[PDB]
Parts: structure tokens; C-alpha cells; sequence
């Protein structure tokens, strides 16, 4: 039952995404903010890809960590083949949609993942930060403001549909985020935070560590 | 052969002769040695004819192919890199006889100062490259003579039309010393070809303006 | 059940095409017009292939964008092997029919796409613009006036069976188009538009941006 | 059920042939006449193969056009390996029977096509024009007068069983043909016509264009 | 039934794990302690991997001993390619999760194993010892204090949730361990014990033999 | 039914083991004794592997003889790569467990065999002779005293649970063996006997022929 | 060898001798060195006979093959490129001894001005090519002498028959100097072959008109 | 060429000239021979330009690539090993002409004594490497003269700014003897480039401080 077969695959994957933890990305004044609940100290859900492009995913770790590596692999080669400036993260979104697409068909069991690729304008330049969401079945869409993934999104995404301050501050957007995350449930300085700082010269990535994070974190 | 490239305030000009020789035997009098690679890139090529033509033809395809695929043209840095790779990819052949060295001229529509968006990149038989930043460069059997004449005549470069005359004059000076370069043929009405690139794009300089410019040089030196 | 099996594949694909958005192409004075509803800023459904030939598709993006790339790859190589002037888009329609044909048989799940390849006479020359439609199963047909694909076609195609002005203007055919599109449903300057401008010297493609588009767009 | 399996294959194929348009080939004074209804201007069902041999087929285009190319590939190679005069079209009928034979077994879904290979004696020489019909399952037969294929053949083939003038004229045989074609159903100068002109020096193929065609065409 | 299929695989594996013997690792003052019941003299369940990283697994021996070897293989080459200092056991945890992940999909029968990779700070350095648990399906988690696997874990893991002395002694943690192990059931100097001695200069591994063991072992 | 599938494999194999004849190995003063009922003169169930390690198996001949050869192959190579002294038969037991493990999953029908690998200390050295049993499913265990395999083991193994003289004589242990074997049932000088003579300088293997055997054999 | 090609108002003519030599030893007196590749293309081939024949034979198949496949003949540009590739694909062999250089002549039924649709493309051992646009070209051991005679006699070219005589005369001049070219054999009645191409197609020039034209040259020079 | 590296109490400085020569013919006057590989690593490269550029380019990508994948920078030992591997991976090419030798300078943020965290690693055509621990090292056609000058002037090294002057002076001393090294161009305003690394990271020394330091040497020697 080719048709019915595809529905079981969808189901299996979609469930796995639900039982997984939650991850959120959103656009703010300084660029893009990555916030995800992660009790682990080393198994990270958010990573750098290239100069101004960033990765974040929810789901079965070993699976998205794999895709993460692939992305880093693709980007670095691409950059070397052409120039650094020719990597787009729109590109990476396609590659991911392509890969996940094949997986959902060729692989025995589909990947239990949902991805987010985010780009934010080069140093001097000023451009609207970009966010891409790639689903398990290879579908790809670009939200203009914020992206939610993992667990129950409705309450988390709904909270943002209002709390989203168009041009928020780093400490304001973090506040808005962690709050909106708690809506689908705690939220202590025991999670994972990183940003795409558009103001950085070359590598627009920065992890926000423990102590420095506190100075921005939201009271619950 | 001599291909020459100049940087002026607006953008860049590239021009090269049309001689093709085989031994000391003229075998070509109308070769088009300078190509419009894309909207903002002109590429000139010296050495082995079969390879020169193929470099150009292939390069152009590569650039437009990236564009159609990714939806955006390559960075100028990207464009440089690709050409360089292609050159290295011929080192084997070059070693045997099939040698061919390109000169790249372009206008970077993303340069900070749009009055310095003109670029001249010279290339290395091994795939090396140097962004010239000295306003002028040449490649070919006579490039030595051109560069040296173009050294003196460079102050006179004020604008497009201004630079273009220096270009044609260097090529005239090249042909005057390099028997493999070939100056303007009045008896036949054949003249060096050229390309200009500014913020508006790359355009073939009509032979009229060149032919005129040439006779100017001939008279004044005459 | 080999025969019954092929019926399920067809079904699966045909449903996917339905739930997807709508795309329309039509012949007009200046060449060929491409209009498709697309909220995304980056994920394009309409693309250039070669000098005088153009691509547009409805369905699962990652799938048609793949075919799009393949087309560009085929055309560019073919052109280099022979001459630019030897690429026909009648060729590309074949290639696509061949590929989608294979896929509908060999691949586990058939592609949920529907394609349109359009050619318009070289610069000086004058020739009747040509339109090709390739379906999911590898079937290929050439409409002489307009092609509709994605979502519910009847109301959109029906509206055209009347509103089609044989030798319309760019602004007139666009009006006719966006109107005919609304019939199967809005339609703001937030969609995707491009043309095969037969009047162009070499590359007969042009995207119509935001501001320039409004000066042509239809009042609803 | 290997036996029952083969019956479903046959079924699937045979239906596809039925729903496709109709194609007819027949022997006449000048050589062989190819006539098929085809609305398309570019997607042709009738083609040249070698010097004196010709191709025509009905069914799923992408499939027969494939075999068409293969034929041309085979013939040209065989010709270069030995001599032009050593290619027979009886050979090509074999090769097609072989291919379609394998396909009907090996490929998941069998080809929905029916083929006709036609040869007509070399220039000076005089020999009875030859017609071969290859079916989807790899079966091969040679009619001595005329071949019908695609859609409902009985009414079209029946009309010929009488209308066939043994040694007709080009304008007479075309008249007989288009008439016999209408029997299974119009028939305007909007179809596809070509001949194997035995009178030609080398390449015995010729397409009959639009204007020239009218001067021969049958009143309905 | 792709979804239902994966549940059978899980089940088969899960049961095998249960019927297998019990293995425990925990963090203590000196580094990390490895304790597992093993009547065999040679067939070991606990092994060294690299300088400061260690291996322990419960389940079907031939299966985990295979993964063990692979680990040693990976670590040794990685070290040689870069530097000894660049192997992390967080790395090995990934590799194992990747491997077991593939196996649970690709291999006919999934591995009946459960793994533990443990790292303990370099000589001079002081860092919180790390523990990783990799399950049969390729899932990966990092407990901060102790890891239980094989047989019935609840009563063994429960006993630890209380008896775990944060900064225990070698002889104290051993006491705590063997006691907690007996909770899920005896426990004589006829089992397997080894430690990651953070105090060692380079190779932070040490097996605890027979007679030396007694001097630390718990009275039942 | 992956779970239920593995149960059928186990069944098939375990039955084949049962209807096969019986083989016994046990530790005695001089090293290790191999005794198996074998009417055949040439088709042997007991063989040498390396210097101090030995092979014995019950079940489908062509299958174990294959593994036998593989062992000899492995041992000889390993020895030549490193040193003779580096071959352990503990090693061979692993390899055998690995192979039979793969077979029980990958091969259509699992091997109907059960293996015994035995090692006995190098010449001057004195060490407790070692016995390894590898089952059809790739499971591996090491009995300290004796190993039984093929046919009904309980009566044969039970007889040993008592008759086993810890440090028996060659003629005593043979007596004990042949008697214990008849308990699961005769037993005349028409069977197969060999020993791992720890007293030998290099190759610790020796077959006990016909006449020499009598001088040791047990009265029934 | 000498193969020669002429451009006149209507179209093009190509003619070549029939000598085949081996050392300084005549081993052929009736070689057909000029071929009708397709309806608007004639190709002449110089150098190594085994390769020359195979080039022509193979090339014609390729062009006809594309046509039968895609339903339309290649662009003239296409035709040029394919022959070039083929020539490159022989560089290896050429290097060892098996060298063979083609001359292409054709009528481009798509040229703007149908009175300039005549084309002569010369080819390079490495696969390079130059569209001649000078009215005449030659290839072979005697091409040097032909080209130079045909330089003087070019004004005389008025039409088909007019051009053809200059062709034949250049081939006469070549054999006059190149002992490997071979002029008209009256004693044996063997004469250079030729091909004409105009809007109507490519046709073999009957030896009658050639033999005639040849005797005219012989007598006038006599 | 001459690239030079110095160890001072805070960290390390590396500086190299900008000449590029081809034969005895200046073909470059502003080459950037010293690169910041990552935050704590600077890498200088001598010999064949095409390879040198490519080493640097490629190496930096490798380092950054490990980081992004494993989440942590390589050990300094790791970084050395990789560069070494790369160099060996070029032995084949080096044998034929394409020779290129790197000099590594870094700050190991994990050194016991953060006042000795400065590293200088020299490299061998075969992929060998020796951690210098002698405070200074050089590579290139003039490295012999540099090392020798820098032997005498090493006591003077007190701090960053202090070391940097000795570096510049040795490069001055190199160009004084090696015609292929090239000193400071006052007429053109081109000066050696440099990089400094301390606990804070690696930073490009502004040409101001170099140009200044240069004229100091020029005047004092003058
Ligand atoms: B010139 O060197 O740029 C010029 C090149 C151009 C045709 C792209 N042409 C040449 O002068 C070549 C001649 C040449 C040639 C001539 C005739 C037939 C075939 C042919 C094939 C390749 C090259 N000669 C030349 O001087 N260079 C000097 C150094 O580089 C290689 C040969
Ligand atoms: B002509 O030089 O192009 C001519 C060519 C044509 C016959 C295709 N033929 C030649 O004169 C060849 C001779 C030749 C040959 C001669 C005899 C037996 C076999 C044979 C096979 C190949 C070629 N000679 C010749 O002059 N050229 C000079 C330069 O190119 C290679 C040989
Ligand atoms: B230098 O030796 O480090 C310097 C290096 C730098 C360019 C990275 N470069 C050279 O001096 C080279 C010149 C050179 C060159 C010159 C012109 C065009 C292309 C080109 C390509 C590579 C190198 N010359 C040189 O002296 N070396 C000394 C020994 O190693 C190879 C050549």
C-alpha cells in the first residue's frame, strides 16, 4: 500500500519529534537567537555551520548530529570551491530538504528530526535575517519572524505569535523566548543558548555560556 | 600576442591584438582574444589557441551555470577561484606544449568604493593569481613591452575613453617590438579588439573608436 | 497486483499535486508569462533553464527543484557539447518525461510534481511560443495557448478558456492570469512572476520584482 | 502467481495502447506511407531510422521515443561497423522485439507501446516494401500490405481490408488512409505524415509538411 | 508495517538486554568505577578504550565485544591522525550511537547490547568525570552521577539513587555499588572490576585483580 | 515477525544439533582429551588448529569442517603476522562466535553446529587448560572442567558432573568419557579420539590410533 | 597533398588533388580527398590517409546521427565544434605519427546575407579552429603554394564556375612546387576532384568541367 | 622570500616580506605571505606561490572544520600534525617544482607557563617538524641571512613591540643580501606584513608601526 505506507512513515517520525524536547529560533535586533532546552552539558542541539549561517534541530540526536556534520562538510567544501561569500544557508536548507527527502523514501526508518537553518547579513551589510524550517519528509518553508520545533509547538508558537517583539533586544528576545517555551510544559540556566551576532566581523556565531547568560535570563 | 588591461576611475578596459602565429609565419590576422565572460567580467587569453578559446568558452559556461543553479552570480572572489582552478587543471597539458595563460578584468558591483570596483587579476601557469592593484597588467609574448610603455602612459588615464587610448597605444608599442603581437592593419582594416566594464556592465568597444584611436597614434608617432 | 499497484502510485501523486499551490503559464505578445502564487521570498517555483527556454512547476518543492537543477545541468552540457542554439526545451520536456517516467516506476514513492517547459523564439526570429506540460507519470503534452497546474485546475483553466487574449499585452495577460488564478480559491504583490521576453537579445528570462510588478498588477 | 502475473502486465499495457491515439502504415506505389493523428507540432510519432528503413509507433511518447533513439543508435553503429547496406530493419524489428521482450519481463511496468518498422528497396533495386509490427510483449509479425496500431484497430483495420489499393498513388493511398482512420472515431491537416520514398537516391525518408500536404489530402 | 516493524525490533533487543547480566558504572573521588557481575575469567564486559576513556557494556558478548574493538580502532586512529589529546569519549559515544543507530535499521536483527563510555580528566587537570549511555536503538544520554544497564535496572538504579555518595572513596563506592547490584537479584570476588584512575599519569585504566579486590569488597 | 523469525532459526538449528552424534572434551592431568563417536574412517570431528589449541565440533559436517578450515586459516595468518606465541584459541573462540553470529543473521539457513575450542599451556609453562563452547547463535561460554555437545547432552553431561576426576589419567579420563557418553544412548574402538598433550614440545596435538587406543579403552 | 577552399558570391567550392605518397614514392594516383559530409557541408582532409578517410566517414555519420535523433541538423557552429572535438580526440595519435588535419567548407542556410552564407573553417592539430573570412584557405604539403597563388588570382572570382577555375589553378600551382601534391594526369586521365555548395546544396563537380579547366591552364601556361 | 618568527615573553610575532620574483624579474611587490590561520595560529609560507596560497587557504579551513565538528579547537600538537601531513601530501609535486615550505607560529593557550606559550614550528619538505625553542626561526631564500642577523639582535627582545622591531630588522637584513626577498619600498609605500599572538589572540600589526620601525632602521643604518 504505497500511499498508506507513506502515512505510517510520517506518523512514526512525527511522534518521535513530539516526545523530543523543544527548540526555538527567532529574529531580533542583533541578528538571530537560538534557545533550546537541553539538560546535557555536551550533547548540543545548536551549532555553527558557516560564517553567517547557523544550525539548530530537535529530535533524535545521533540523527540530527549527523545532518549537522554533513552541513558543515558541504558548507566548508562549497566555500573552498568558490568563495566563502557564496555559501547561503538557503543553499544548506535545500541540501537538507534534499537529504531528508531521500531518507524519508530510501532509508528503512525515516529520520526523527526537524531542522532550522538561519542566516544573518554579513558584517557591514544590512539585510533581513532569514529562517528556514526543514521537516522530516523533506518539506521546506521560511518563516520571516520565528521558528518553533520539537514537542508540542502550538502553545510555544502561540505565545510567540504575540510576545514576538519585532526588533527586540538580546536580553528582551531571550526573555520573550524562554517565557514562550515554558508555555508548552523549569527553564533554568541549565539549557542551551547561542546567537548569530550580525555585528561580528567574520564568524557570526557565539555561544552564551553560564554566568554571562544569567545577566540576561528571565524570571519565572 | 599581447592582451592588456587598465583600471580607470569608472571601471576597467581590456584590449588585445589579433595576430596568430606559427613559427615565424603569420597564420591569423583577426583572432578575437578578448571575451565577455559575463555581465561584469572580461577574460583575455594568451598562448595555445586551441586551449585559449576553450578556456574562455568553458569559463563563461561555468559562471552562468552557477548563476542559473544558485540563483545568484558568484562573488568576484569566487569567479577568480574558478578560473584559477581551471588553469591548474591544465598544468599537465601546459607541461607538454598546450600552455595557455588568462588575464581577468572585471567590475565588482559589491566593492565599497564604486570608483575602485575595477579589478585586474593575473594568472599563474600553476593556478596562482594576484589581484594587480597597480592599474595595469599584460599577458603574452609582448606583454613585457606593453607593461613598460603603459608604465609611462598611465598618468594620462582620466576616464574610459582616456584609458582606452593608452590600452591601444601599449598594444601598438607591443607590436612594435614583439613580432608575434601584430599592430593595426590599415591595408586590411583590422584593429585590436577591446571591452569596457563599468557599473552598467561589460560592452564591446566598437572598432570605429579603436580604428580612429589607432590612426591617431600612427600619425603622432609618424 | 502490478496494475492495481500503478493505480495507488498515481493516486498518491495526484493528491499531492492537488494540495499544493497553483501555477500558470500562458502565451502573450512579448513571449511567455509565468505566474504562480508563492508566499515565500526565496523558494521559487519558476526558473530559467537555457537562453530561450524556461521552467515552472507545482508540487513538493525539494522534488521539483531537483528536476530544475537537472534541467539546467542537461541544457548547459548539451549547449557546450554542440552549440547554444541546439537546446530546444522540446528536448528538456523529453528529458523530464523520461526522468519522471523512470521515477514513477523505479523510485519507491513517485514525485509529487507537475512541470512546464516553455520556449520562445530567438531574438530576430519570430516563432509561435511553445508550452510543454509533463505530468508525474512521465506523460507529456503541448498546449498551444496556456498551461495550468497545481491545486484545483478546472476553475482556473476554465476562466482562461475565455479570458485568454490571443495576443495580449504584458500588463493585460498578467491581469487575465491573476484573475483566472483567483477563480480557483488574495492574489497580492506577494507571489512569483517572471517572463520569457522574446525581445531580449540572448537570455530571454526576466523576473518581475515587487515595485515594477505593481504597475502591471490586477485590481481584485 | 507467475502465470497470472504475466496476464496483468499484458492487461496494463494493452489498455494504455487503447487509450492512445491511432497510427497507420501501408504499402503503395512509391514505397511506404506513414500517417498518424497527432495534434502536437513537435512531439512526433513517426521518424527515420536508417537509409531505407523507417519508424512509427503509438502509445506513451517518452517510452517509444526512447526505443526510437535506441534504434537510430543501433542502426548507425551497425552501419559504421560493416556497411550502410547491411542494415535491414528486419534487424531492427528483431532488436526491438528483443528489447520490448526483456522490458515486459525485467522492468517493473511494461512499455505501453506498439511499433512499426518499415523498409523499402534501395534506389535502383526493385523489391516488395516490408512492414514489421512489434507488440509490447516482444512479439513480432510482418504484414505484407498495411499495419494498424493504437486505439481501436478493428474499425480502422477493417476499413483498410477493403480500401487498400494494392498499387495506389501517394495522393490515393493518403486518401485511403485518412478515411480508414476516421472509421475508428476531424482528420484535418493537423496530424503527422511522412513517407519512405523508394525513388530517393540515398535517404528514403521525407516528411510531408503543411501546405504540400493539403494538395493530397482527403475531403471528409 | 514500518512503524509496527520498529516496535518488534525494539522489543527483541529490549528482552535480550533484560535476560543478560547486570553492569554498573559510577563517579567517585578517584575518577570512575566499573563493576559488573561476570562469572567468566576471560570474557570481559569492561575494557579500556583510550588514555582517559573507558568502555563497559551489558548484553550479547560477541556483539558488544565487536563494538568494543571498533571503539579501540576508532580512538587509536583518531589519536594518530591528530593528537592523543583530541580523543574525547564524547566522540566515542557519538560513533557508538551512530553505529548502533544504523544497525537497528540496516542489520536484520538489532544488537542486543547497552553501552557505557566514561571519561575522566587528564592527569594534572581537574574536571567532572563524564558518563554516557548508548542504547540499542542508537539513543544517547549522559548521566552525571551513575549508569545502570542489563537485567532489571529499577531496583539496582533505585538503590543507587540513595546510596550514591557524591564524592565516595574507592572502597566506599565499591561497597555502595556491589550492594546496589544485589538489590536486583552472591556478589563474591567472582565478578569483574576496573577503574578509571584520574590520578594515573597517562593510561587512566586499571583492572582490580582478585586478592587486591578483597581488601575493598563489601560484606553481604 | 523479526522476533518470531529468530525463534524459528534457533529451533531449526537446535534440532539439527540433537539428531547429530555426540562429542565430548574434558580436562585431565596431561592436558585436554577429545572423544567423539564417529563411525567414519576419514570424516573427522576433531582437529588441530594451532600449536597448543584444538578443535572439536558436532553437527552437519560440511558446515563445521568449513569453520574448522577458517580457524586454521585465521590462526596460521595471525601467527605469521605476529608470533606463534600470540595465538590464543580464546581468540579463535571469539572469531568463531563472530562468524556463527553473522551466519545466524545473514545466511538464509543458520549453521547446524556446536563448537569447542581448547587450549593447553605451552611446553615448560604450567597453566589451567581452557575450554570454550560456541553455539550456533554465536553465543560463547567457557566451562572450566568439561564440555558436552551434540545429541542429548543431559544424560551425557550429568554422568560427567560426577564421574569427572579433576586430575585424572589419560586412560582414566578416557574411561570416564566413553562411559559418560554411553549414558546418552556400542562405544567400541570404532570412534574418534585425540589429545592436546601439554607435555609435547611444540605441536600439542596427537591423534590416538586404533591399536594404541585399545590399551586405554573402557570395558562396557 | 593540397586541399583548397574558395568563397564566391553564391557559395563555396572545395577541391583537392589525388596524390598519395609514401616516402618519395608515388603510391596513389586517384585518392578522393574531398567529401560531402552532409547536404551543406564538404570536408577535405590532409595527412595520414588511414585517419583522413576515417575522420570523413565518422564525421558524416555523427552529423546525420544528430539529425535523425533530434529531428533537425546541427547549427553550423555545432558542426564546427564536433569536427574540432574529433580532431582533438586524435592529438594522442597525431603525436606519434597518425596526424590528420581537416578543412571544412559549407553553406550556412541561416546566414543573414544568403550571398555570404559560404563558410571556410580551418583546423588546428589540437582542435582549434578559425572561420577564415578571407575567401580562400588551403591545407596540406602544398597549401603554402596554393594560398599564395590563390592570393593573386582571387580578384578573378565572380561566380561558381569562376571560382572553380581559380581552385583548379591553385592546385595546379601547388603540384608545380610540392612534389607530394600531384597535378593533372593527362596520360592517365586523372584530375583533381571538387565540390560546390550554394543555397541548393552540395554537389560533386563533374570531372569534365575540371579536366576542361585543367587543359585551359596547361595550354595558357604552356 | 623571507618569513621570520620570534618568541618574546608575552607570545610570538611573525613577519614576512612581499616580493615575488620569477627568474631575476620582480613580478610582485605586495604579496601577503603571512596568514592568520585561526585565533592563536599564524602561518607563513615560502616557495611556489600557487601552493603557498593554497596551503594557507586550505589549512585554515581544516582547523576551523575540526572545531565546528568536534566543538573544540585542535591541540597545538594536533595543529602541527595536520600541517605536517599537508606538507608531505605535496612531496610528489615538490619533487617536480611545486615546492612550498611553511613556518608555523602560535600561542598555546594550554601551556603550563603562559609566558612561554609562544610556539615556533619549522617544517621539512618531507613532512617533518621541529618545535624550535630557541626564540627565532626563518624560511625562504633569505632565511639564512635573517637567522644570522636575528642571532645577534635577539637579546634586544623584551616585549611585543620590542620583538617586532627585531623581526622587521632581520627582514631588512635579508633583503640586503637576498635579491629575492625585497626590503621596504618607501617610494611606493609598501612594507613587510606581520602578525602578533599573545593570550588575547592573533592580530595584524598595522603597517603604521611597521613603516615607522622600518624608517628607524633605514635612518640608523643610513
Ligand atoms: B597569442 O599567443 O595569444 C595567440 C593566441 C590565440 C590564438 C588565442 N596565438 C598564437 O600566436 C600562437 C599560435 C598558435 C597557433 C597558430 C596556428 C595554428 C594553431 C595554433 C595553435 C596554438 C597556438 N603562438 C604562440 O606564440 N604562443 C607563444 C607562447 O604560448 C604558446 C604559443
Ligand atoms: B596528403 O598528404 O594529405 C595525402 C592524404 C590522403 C590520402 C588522405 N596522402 C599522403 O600523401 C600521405 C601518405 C600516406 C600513405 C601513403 C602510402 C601508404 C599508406 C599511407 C597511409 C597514410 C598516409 N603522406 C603525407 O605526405 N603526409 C605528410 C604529413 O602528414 C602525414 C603524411
Ligand atoms: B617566496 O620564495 O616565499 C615567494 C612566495 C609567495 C609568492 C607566496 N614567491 C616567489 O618568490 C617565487 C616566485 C613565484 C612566482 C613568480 C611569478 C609568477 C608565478 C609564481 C608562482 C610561484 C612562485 N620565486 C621563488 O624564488 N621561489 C624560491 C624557491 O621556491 C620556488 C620559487
Amino acid at each position: 500500500s504505497p500511499e498508506q505506507a507513506m502515512r505510517e512513515r510520517s506518523e512514526l517520525a512525527r511522534k518521535g519529534i513530539a516526545r523530543a524536547k523543544s527548540v526555538v529560533a527567532l529574529a531580533y535586533a542583533g541578528g538571530v537567537l537560538f534557545v533550546a532546552e537541553n539538560p546535557s552539558r555536551s550533547l548540543q542541539k545548536i551549532s555553527e555551520l558557516y560564517d553567517r549561517v547557523g544550525f539548530a534541530a530537535a529530535g533524535k540526536f545521533n540523527e540530527f548530529d549527523n545532518l549537522r556534520r554533513g552541513g558543515i562538510q558541504f558548507a566548508d567544501t562549497r566555500g573552498y570551491a568558490y568563495d566563502r561569500r557564496d555559501v547561503t544557508g538557503r543553499q544548506l536548507a535545500n541540501v537538507y530538504a534534499q537529504t531528508l527527502g531521500t531518507i524519508f523514501t530510501e532509508q528503512a526508518k525515516p529520520y526523527e528530526v526537524e531542522l532550522c537553518v538561519a542566516e544573518v547579513a554579513h558584517y557591514g551589510e544590512t539585510k533581513r535575517p532569514e529562517l528556514y524550517r526543514i521537516t522530516y519528509d523533506g518539506s521546506i518553508a521560511d518563516e520571516p519572524h520565528f521558528v518553533v520545533m520539537g514537542g508540542t509547538t502550538e502553545p510555544i508558537a502561540n505565545a510567540l505569535k504575540e510576545s514576538y517583539a519585532e526588533n527586540a533586544s538580546l536580553t528582551d528576545a531571550l526573555r520573550i523566548a524562554v517565557a514562550a517555551l515554558r508555555a508548552g510544559s523549569l527553564g533554568v540556566a541549565s539549557l542551551e543558548v547561542a546567537v548569530l551576532d550580525a555585528n561580528r566581523p567574520r564568524r557570526a556565531f557565539r555561544r552564551i555560556t553560564g554566568s554571562a547568560l544569567q545577566a540576561l535570563l528571565v524570571d519565572q | 600576442t599581447t592582451i592588456v588591461a587598465l583600471k580607470y576611475p569608472g571601471g576597467v578596459v581590456m584590449a588585445g591584438d589579433r595576430r596568430s602565429t606559427q613559427g615565424n609565419m603569420i597564420s591569423g590576422r583577426d583572432v578575437r582574444k578578448v571575451y565577455i565572460t559575463d555581465d561584469y567580467t572580461a577574460t583575455g587569453i594568451a598562448g595555445t589557441a586551441a586551449v585559449a578559446v576553450e578556456f574562455a568558452r568553458l569559463y563563461a559556461v561555468e559562471l552562468e551555470h552557477y548563476e542559473k543553479l544558485e540563483g545568484v552570480p558568484l562573488t568576484f572572489a569566487g569567479k577568480i577561484n574558478r578560473l584559477a582552478i581551471m588553469v591548474r587543471g591544465n598544468l599537465a597539458a601546459a607541461m607538454q606544449g598546450l600552455l595557455a595563460l588568462p588575464l581577468l578584468a572585471g567590475y565588482d558591483i559589491h566593492a565599497s568604493d564604486p570608483q575602485s570596483a575595477g579589478r585586474i587579476v593575473s594568472f599563474d601557469a600553476a593556478g596562482g593569481w594576484n589581484i594587480e592593484e597597480e592599474g595595469y597588467q599584460a599577458v603574452g609574448s609582448g606583454s613585457l613591452f606593453a607593461k613598460s610603455s603603459m608604465k609611462k602612459l598611465y598618468s594620462q588615464v582620466t576616464d574610459g575613453d582616456s584609458g582606452l587610448r593608452v590600452a591601444v597605444e601599449a598594444l601598438y608599442d607591443a607590436a612594435d617590438d614583439d613580432s608575434a603581437t601584430g599592430g593595426p592593419d590599415l591595408v586590411r582594416g583590422i584593429f585590436p579588439t577591446a571591452v569596457i566594464i563599468d557599473a552598467d556592465g561589460a560592452v564591446d568597444v566598437p572598432e570605429s573608436r579603436i580604428a580612429e584611436l589607432a590612426r591617431a597614434i600612427i600619425e603622432s608617432r609618424s
